[PDB]
């Protein structure tokens, strides 16, 4: 029982691959050997544990390194003309010049400049020393430490939870709804409300005086009374300065809506009112299933109940209750498909309504927390589409689900592939055409040959938010809507402050470029989808191949005959839309940092007239943009970017060795490694040196996603470096 | 509309007339005013300015950019921008769909059915290119009938 | 600014959580 | 003829010859109608 | 059928050598000794990557994989009227005899050997992953 | 057995890439013991480019 | 090693074995075709996992079927 | 080349570069580096001290390194460059 | 900065050190015969 103990097929190959494989197979836990279900739960649990507790040792380390190396206080100073410092420097390879450009944010050595907007969020939410920050750290050891102890503890035999707690569905979505979205945004109320709103209005709450400073003037009176308006009464001016006392007010939950005008952002007693209430619905919506107590629903009867009598759905929903609560895969698929769907939501809401203080002037650190979301969101619906072709071969039973929504999926899924491919092919057609024609209309000396589509769907949802640029007039920009008076003295006078305001990123102003690119990211989902819906409806079988369950997942391929079958797999559908969010997640964030390094210097006639072609989007922006880039260290000497310089530069390498694995295939490879065994076998002085493990070249499977990930650290550290160089050295 | 200004007073439209023509009057400066080179640029100058004055006849919408921008909502005002041009198209695009399928079927019930798709039988295709002329009424028209789509029994599909 | 036995504390109590994260290795081994 | 034609009907040729007078027709409505973007009809 | 016993006494063809032979799966693991009778001293394209004389009696050929021996066997079955037989040597001194192994070829049916591997039912039949779940059994060995 | 020669079936099975497609019967073996004793022909090869398969009379239908 | 099944739509063809480069395949007699023959793997441990049996079955879909199991140094093709 | 009674040298298990000489140095020489490298002996026991001893070897002249020795030791000796805006 | 020598400690241990100890220590593992 050699290594992978998990797998007792990997353990007698007496090949690399056996080594390579059970790194890979490691969390793949129901696929291994002498397994059962309550060691796949347990284990999964256990391993749940693992990972918060990674992500509160990750936490407490960055916030370590902003306490102890950072200067968190002279930023809080300061917010507008320091570089908040993520940590210090300890390189044994720089010389004098490197030591001497690191040196920012005054500081005394070479230090690197956050741009995870973590000191914008610790500023915000209230915290304001490098003590404060360094107890946070301490408590999130202790949490972590509190999630291994629990962890160590489900594994034991006396505390193992059994199978039908873990299928307990109705008493995880209670718990879930009530504890982990109520009580944890009522937490979050009850910090906004006693910490981060005095420490926006100068006074220092902390847990010694937690029950002496009392948050409002009148405190818990008003609330039980019934007058919740009290808490409403009087809000921070439009004269206020955040963390000062000066120009503060009083009320705890107003509902201005807007921007508070001196951070260009969103105002604590907002958030706290938008906590209290996703804290009342949530802990309200947590009553709904049954648990223990009589009342409440049985989501099987809910799935049972709800068949449309026309018979166009079949049997509706009926069995889809134990196909989730079965599968695991389903489970995981609906999480991360909702995780990228508020992933992307979270991109799509920080940098428009920026939610911490001092963000929206830190220009790469909103560029980084877009790109951030948008790529972690990017594999995180991936994800969801290969755990829905994974649950189609490893988990979905066609005698469970008869003539039901989801093998109704399977009867017309070649009119889902096929129409996806058609709008995929309209996309792609339409946007290409346009963008070469707009090409050639730039190239042959006529600007006004291009075909501008003034993206006017948009553009009135715009106007229907309130903007009185493109002069629709419908609701919300005409004073004639009952949606408008429903609204103008509730929250309108500051969303329509923050939405007419040109200088912000609320709702910029919408062009032919931005249509283009609009069916760019059209394009790049639908494509996405098209590829990932294919490889988890195909997954079962297909035409070519009608026993692709019977393979397994991720298997290589099934031979050349019948015309060749490579990459038939779903996980290489998988495989080939990785390369399709990248290239989606590419366009999006290319969009965004052109639009966005646009808007802060000011010219957004630069956007306006070049991001119609593509050559202003390779001249203006990528090239225009990587002028600092790439001089970040010259012959004549090195700059502050220079570890952007050469991050661009490796990305350059490692996206390009992927296409080596991308490329080149096994056979080529493997003859050579057979050469080189007998080389090393012939060879004397090396010969008396053995190998344990037989040289191979890398697997079918492996070569796929050592080149996959190969192109993703690349594609990563190229538009990181590009797009973490290209405004923090030209900040605008 | 969506704060376009029409292109025949737009201040940023006649700029882009003025210095297209001054960029090729002074490609006209080095040439002789009777050479062969120097017809093609008065040629293009005369193109350029039937081209502007075209742009503003028609109503079109022209941004801060001096660039004429196109409504495809369905603007009454707004036709020949999407509307017009796309009824004209998708006309042309059905006679490319219609003939193509109706090919399809008359080559189906022959000997060889292969060898009429790489040697395509110009008189069974040139007798049909004309009959793509009316092809809503025989698109619909089959619709209806129930002969344009295939009953799902009879169409190869791959299993689950 | 944090003192220098502060980061005492933080260094055990990051040897504590080690340990812990060892044992839980250890157990998901078994 | 009966296979000199049969040889110009082959999927290349009638390709040739129809994008030949297709990209023909095109650039001649370019010619005399130029710089068309919005269809006046 | 009695399984025919490695003479070892046999000679080798004429070979200049290569460097396409035997490794060290050789020494430790397993190696394929192939032999066959020969008509008389003719010229063949070794699998290792070469040409050889082969002799005018019995040869004798050491190849490192089963696949070295089924391609020259197959290249000695087509261009030349040649039986073969090959087997498989252990380092510990072993020879087990592979093919033919009731001694008439695997393309010719033999009443002697039995159907193992064989599955009375079709593809479309075997069951979904989804019903085994758990199991040492898989879709296609039951 | 089958049912009839020369006459036109349409494929029931799953796994063939004729499914739901017109076919030709050319042969059908009247010998007992027999699994798939009815040779259908089609007018389109599959990806192995042969049109010859063998099936069952279950897996069949006259139309 | 490798796990190679026959199934009864096999035509008794031979050509799977004779694709076959390291003697897996064998034609076994049966009742179940005109050939009056199946194939079977009795030496499925010599399979190097190529499908060259799959890629020479007429049989639509495919009587021998090589599904890719453990893999050792039979099925590894390594000659080190 | 098959022979049945030495399957070692039918296979390629040659000593190709071998010598079967028993020695060539003397006694002084030999009883001088047994003695020295008798506490380097057992892998167990040598990987010990390597990891341990390698530690600290590291850490030492990693710290007490001077500015000219290594030049993240000596700090800036210039005054900080602002970036932009300000910052 | 508080302590400007646990940047010169701790960098190489987890630099150099504890990648030497682990994949020493994983190349002993995934070799053990068992
Ligand atoms: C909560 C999120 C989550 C969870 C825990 C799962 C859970 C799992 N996934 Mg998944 N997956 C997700 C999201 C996640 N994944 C995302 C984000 C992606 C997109 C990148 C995928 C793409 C992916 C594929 C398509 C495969 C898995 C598979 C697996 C298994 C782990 C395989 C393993 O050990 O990999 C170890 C991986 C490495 C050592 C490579 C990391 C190297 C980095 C990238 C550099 C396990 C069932 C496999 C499975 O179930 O097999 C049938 C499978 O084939 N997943
Ligand atoms: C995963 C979280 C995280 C990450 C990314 C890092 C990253 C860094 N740390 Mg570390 N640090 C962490 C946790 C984190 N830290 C925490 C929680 C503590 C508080 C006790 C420390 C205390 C600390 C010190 C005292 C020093 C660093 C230093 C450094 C740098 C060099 C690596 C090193 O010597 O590690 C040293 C690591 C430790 C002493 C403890 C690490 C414990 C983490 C939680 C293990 C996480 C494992 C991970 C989940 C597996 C994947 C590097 C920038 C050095 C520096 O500033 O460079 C100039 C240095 O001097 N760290
Ligand atoms: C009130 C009771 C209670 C509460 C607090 C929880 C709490 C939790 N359970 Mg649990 N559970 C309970 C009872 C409870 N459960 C019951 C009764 C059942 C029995 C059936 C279960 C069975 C169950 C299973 C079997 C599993 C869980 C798991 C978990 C964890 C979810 C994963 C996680 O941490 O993501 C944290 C998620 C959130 C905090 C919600 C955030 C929502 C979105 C994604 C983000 C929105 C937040 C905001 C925008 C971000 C801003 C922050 C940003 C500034 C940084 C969490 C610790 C899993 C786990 O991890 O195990 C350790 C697990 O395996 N539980
Ligand atoms: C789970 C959330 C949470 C928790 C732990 C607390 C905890 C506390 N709150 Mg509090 N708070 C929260 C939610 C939270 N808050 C929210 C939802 C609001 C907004 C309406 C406030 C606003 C509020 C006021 C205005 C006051 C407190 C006060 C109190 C204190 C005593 C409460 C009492 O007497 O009963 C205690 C420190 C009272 C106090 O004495 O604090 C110093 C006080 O009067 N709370
Ligand atoms: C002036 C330039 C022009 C050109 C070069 C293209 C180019 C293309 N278009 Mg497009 N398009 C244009 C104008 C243009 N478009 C306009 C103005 C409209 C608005 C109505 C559209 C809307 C559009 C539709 C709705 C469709 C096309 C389709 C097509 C493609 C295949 C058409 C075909 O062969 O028929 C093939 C045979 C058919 C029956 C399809 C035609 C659609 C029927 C009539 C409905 C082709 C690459 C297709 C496409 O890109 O999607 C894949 C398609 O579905 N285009
Ligand atoms: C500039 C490079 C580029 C281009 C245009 C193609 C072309 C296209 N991709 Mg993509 N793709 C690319 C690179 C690119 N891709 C790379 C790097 C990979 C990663 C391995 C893939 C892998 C791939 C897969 C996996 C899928 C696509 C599909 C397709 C089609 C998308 C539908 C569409 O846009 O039709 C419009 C056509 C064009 C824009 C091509 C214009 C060429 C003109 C007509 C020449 C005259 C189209 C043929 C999908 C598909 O074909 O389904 C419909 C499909 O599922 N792509
Ligand atoms: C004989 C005419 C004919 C007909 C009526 C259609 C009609 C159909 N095809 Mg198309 N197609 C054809 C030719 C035809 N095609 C040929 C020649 C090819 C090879 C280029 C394809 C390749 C193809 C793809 C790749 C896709 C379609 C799809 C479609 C549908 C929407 C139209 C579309 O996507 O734009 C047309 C798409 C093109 C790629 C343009 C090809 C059209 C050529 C220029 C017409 C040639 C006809 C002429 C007589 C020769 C529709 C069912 C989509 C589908 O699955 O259905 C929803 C889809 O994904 N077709
Ligand atoms: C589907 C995409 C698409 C669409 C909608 C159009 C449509 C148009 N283009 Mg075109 N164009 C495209 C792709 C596209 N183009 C591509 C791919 C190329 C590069 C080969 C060009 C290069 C091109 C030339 C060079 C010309 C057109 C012109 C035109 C017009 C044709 C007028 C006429 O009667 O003929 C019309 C506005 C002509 C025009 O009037 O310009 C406005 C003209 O000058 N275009
Ligand atoms: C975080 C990782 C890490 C760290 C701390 C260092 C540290 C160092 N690198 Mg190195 N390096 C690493 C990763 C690492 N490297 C990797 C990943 C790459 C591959 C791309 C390189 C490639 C590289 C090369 C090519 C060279 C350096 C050199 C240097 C030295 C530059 C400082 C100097 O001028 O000393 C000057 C030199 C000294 C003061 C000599 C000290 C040598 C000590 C005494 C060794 C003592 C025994 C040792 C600790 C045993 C280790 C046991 C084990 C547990 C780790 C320094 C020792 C240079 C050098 O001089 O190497 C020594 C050099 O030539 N590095
Ligand atoms: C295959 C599969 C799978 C998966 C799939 C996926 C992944 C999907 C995705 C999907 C998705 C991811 C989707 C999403 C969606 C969303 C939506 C659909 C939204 C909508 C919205 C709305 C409708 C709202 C409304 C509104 C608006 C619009 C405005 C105003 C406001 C309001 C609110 C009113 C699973 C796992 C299950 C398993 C099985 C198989
Ligand atoms: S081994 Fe490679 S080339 Fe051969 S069929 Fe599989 S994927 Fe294709």
């Amino acid at each position: 029982s050699r290594f992978p103990k998990f797998s007792r097929g990997l353990s007698q190959d007496p090949t690399t691959r056996r080594i390579w494989f059970g790194i890979a197979t490691a969390h793949d836990f129901e696929s291994h050997d002498d397994m059962t279900e309550e060691r796949l739960y347990q284990k999964i649990f256990a391993s749940h544990f693992g990972q918060l507790a990674i992500i509160f040792l990750w936490t407490s380390g960055n916030l370590f390194h902003v306490a102890w190396q950072g200067n968190f206080e002279a930023w809080g100073q300061d917010p507008l003309h320091v570089r908040p410092i993520a940590h210090a420097i300890w390189d044994p390879h720089f010389g004098q010049p490197a030591v001497e450009a690191f040196t920012r944010g005054g500081a005394s050595g070479p230090v690197n400049i956050a741009y995870s907007g973590v000191y914008q969020w610790w500023y915000t939410i209230g915290l304001r020393t490098n003590q404060d920050l360094y107890g946070g750290s301490i408590f999130l050891l202790f949490v972590s430490a509190l999630f291994l102890i629990a962890g160590w503890l489900h594994l034991q035999p006396k505390w193992k939870p059994s199978v039908s707690w873990f299928k307990n569905a109705e008493s995880r979505l209670n718990h879930h709804l009530s504890g982990l979205f109520g009580v944890s945004s009522l937490a979050w109320t009850g910090h906004l409300v006693h910490v981060a709103i005095p420490e926006s209005r100068g006074e220092h709450v902390r847990w010694n005086n937690l029950l002496t400073a009392l948050p409002h003037p009148q405190g818990l009176g008003p609330f039980f009374a019934g007058q919740w308006n009290v808490y409403a009464q009087n809000p921070d001016s439009n004269s206020h300065l955040f963390g000062t006392s000066e120009g503060a007010g009083t009320a705890i939950l107003t509902f201005l809506g807007g921007f508070h005008p001196q951070t260009q952002s969103l105002w604590l007693t907002d958030m706290a009112h938008h906590h209290l209430a996703i804290a009342v619905i949530f802990i309200i919506a947590g009553h709904m299933y049954r648990t223990n107590f009589g009342i409440g629903h049985s989501m099987k009867e809910i799935l049972e109940a709800h068949t449309p009598p026309g018979g166009r759905l079949g049997r509706g929903h009926k069995g889809l209750y134990d196909t989730i609560n079965n599968s695991l895969h389903f489970q995981l698929g609906l999480a991360l498909a909702s995780l990228g769907v508020i992933t992307s939501l979270v991109a799509q809401h920080m940098y428009s309504l920026p939610p911490y203080a001092f963000l929206a002037q830190d220009f790469t650190t909103q560029a980084a927390l877009y790109t951030h979301h948008q790529y972690i969101a990017g594999f995180i619906m991936t994800g969801a589409f290969a755990h829905g072709a994974i649950f189609f071969i490893r988990d979905y039973n066609p005698e469970q689900n008869k003539d039901n929504v989801l093998a109704r999926m399977l009867e017309h899924k070649e009119a889902i592939i096929s129409h996806l491919s058609w709008a995929s092919l309209f996309l792609g057609f339409h946007t290409l055409g346009l963008y070469v024609h707009n090409d050639v209309m730039l190239a042959f000396g006529t600007p006004e040959k291009q075909i501008l589509i003034e993206p006017v769907f948009a553009q009135w949802i715009q106007s229907a938010h309130g903007k009185a640029l493109y002069g629709f007039d419908v609701l919300l920009s005409s004073a004639d809507s009952p949606a408008f008076n429903a609204g103008q003295t509730l929250w309108l006078p500051g969303w329509l402050d923050a939405i007419n305001n040109n200088s912000n990123s609320l709702f910029l102003t919408i062009g032919p470029g931005d249509f283009l690119v609009h069916h760019a990211i059209a394009l790049g989902l639908h494509t996405t989808t098209l590829i990932l819906v294919k490889g988890a409806l195909d997954a079962r079988g297909s035409k070519l191949m009608p026993d692709k369950k019977e393979f397994g997942y991720s298997f290589p391929c099934d031979g050349p005959g019948r015309g060749g079958t490579c990459d038939i797999s779903a996980w290489d559908a998988f495989y080939l839309a990785v390369f399709w969010m990248l290239n989606t997640i590419g366009w999006v964030t290319f969009y965004w940092h052109w639009k966005h390094i646009t808007l802060w210097q000011g010219n957004v006639a630069q956007f306006n007239e070049s991001s119609t072609y593509l050559m202003g989007w390779l001249r203006d922006y990528l090239w225009l943009n990587s002028s600092q880039l790439i001089n970040g260290y010259n012959p004549f000497g090195m700059n502050s970017l220079s570890v952007w310089a050469w991050m661009f530069l490796f990305g350059h390498l490692v996206w390009a060795t992927g296409f080596m694995f991308l490329i080149s295939w096994r056979g080529y490879w493997q003859e050579l490694i057979e050469t080189l065994a007998w080389a090393h076998e012939r060879t004397p002085l090396a010969n008396l040196v053995r190998w344990k493990d037989k040289p191979v070249a890398l697997s079918i499977v492996q070569a796929r996603l050592v080149g996959l990930a190969h192109f993703s650290v690349g594609y990563i550290f190229t538009y990181a470096a590009f797009l973490i160089a290209s405004t923090s050295g030209k900040f605008g | 509309v969506a704060g376009l200004t029409p292109c025949k007073e737009s201040k940023g439209f006649a700029k882009r007339q003025k210095q297209e023509i001054k960029k090729l009057e002074g490609r006209l400066k080095l040439y002789a005013p009777d050479s062969a080179p120097a017809l093609a640029i008065n040629a293009t100058i005369e193109k350029t300015k039937r081209r502007f004055e075209f742009y503003g006849n028609q109503g079109l919408l022209c941004g801060t950019d001096g660039l004429p921008h196109l409504i495809v909502d369905g603007d009454q005002a707004h036709l020949g921008e999407f509307v017009y041009p796309g009824l004209v198209f998708l006309y042309i695009a059905g006679w490319i769909g219609w003939v193509g399928r109706a090919y399809l079927i008359d080559v189906r019930t022959s000997k060889k059915p292969t060898e009429k798709e790489i040697i395509i039988d110009v008189p069974l295709a040139l007798r049909i290119m004309s009959k793509g002329l009316t092809w809503p009424v025989a698109a619909i028209g089959e619709l209806r009938s129930g002969k344009l789509v295939e009953k799902s029994s009879n169409i190869t599909v791959s299993p689950r | 600014s944090i003192s220098d036995s502060q980061i005492i504390v933080a260094l055990v109590s990051a040897f504590i959580t080690g340990i812990l994260a060892l044992r839980l290795g250890k157990s998901l081994y078994q | 003829m009966q296979d000199v034609k049969t040889y110009l009907s082959t999927a290349p040729v009638l390709a040739t010859l129809w994008f030949g007078f297709l990209a023909g027709l095109l650039i001649e409505i370019n010619r005399f109608f130029p710089d068309a973007l919005v269809l006046p009809l | 059928f009695t399984p025919p016993t490695l003479n070892a006494d046999t000679p080798a063809p004429i070979f200049g050598g290569s460097t396409g032979g035997l490794l060290r799966k050789a020494q430790v693991e397993e190696f394929y000794v192939i032999t066959w009778e020969s008509p008389k001293e003719q010229i063949f394209e070794m699998p290792t990557g070469g040409a050889a004389i082969m002799r005018s009696g019995p040869n004798l050929l050491k190849l490192a994989r089963k696949e070295q021996c089924l391609a020259l066997g197959a290249r000695l079955r087509t261009k030349f009227k040649i039986q073969y037989q090959f087997y498989r040597v252990f380092p510990n001194g072993e020879v087990q005899y592979l093919h033919p192994k009731d001694g008439v070829y695997p393309e010719k049916v033999n009443a002697g050997r039995t159907a193992v591997g064989v599955n009375n039912r079709s593809i479309g039949q075997n069951a979904n992953p989804a019903e085994l779940k758990f199991a040492h059994k898989q879709a296609y060995d039951l | 057995i089958g049912p009839k020669r020369g006459s036109i079936v349409k494929v029931l099975r799953r796994e063939s890439y004729w499914f739901n497609d017109t076919g030709k019967v050319v042969a059908v073996d009247q010998a007992p013991g027999v699994r798939y004793p009815v040779v259908v022909r089609f007018d389109k090869v599959n990806y192995a480019g042969v049109s010859t398969n063998n099936y069952s009379p279950d897996e069949l239908e006259q139309s | 090693a490798h796990s190679v099944k026959i199934y009864d739509t096999c035509i008794g063809c031979t050509q799977c074995v004779r694709a076959c480069p390291t003697d897996v395949l064998e034609m076994v007699p049966w009742d179940g075709c005109k050939a009056s023959q199946i194939a079977s793997a009795p030496r499925t441990e010599d399979c190097v996992g190529c499908k060259r049996c799959e890629s020479a079955c007429p049989t639509d879909f495919l009587s021998v079927r090589v599904y890719l199991g453990a893999e050792t140094t039979r099925s590894m093709g390594l000659a080190y | 080349y098959f022979d049945l009674g030495e399957i070692d040298n039918t296979t390629g298990n040659w000593d190709l570069y071998g010598n079967d000489d028993p020695n060539r140095y003397n006694g002084f020489q030999n009883k001088f580096f047994e003695t020295f490298a008798g506490a380097f002996t057992k892998r167990g026991l040598l990987l010990k001290f390597l990891v341990l001893g390698g530690a600290t070897t590291i850490g030492y002249l990693g710290s007490t390194s001077s500015g000219d020795l290594l030049a993240i030791k000596n700090g800036p000796k210039q005054a900080p460059i602002m970036g932009p805006r300000g910052r | 900065m508080t302590a400007s020598y646990l940047p010169s400690i701790f960098v190489p241990l987890i630099g150099l050190v504890f990648p030497a100890i682990t994949m020493a220590s994983l190349f002993i593992y995934i070799e053990q015969d068992e």
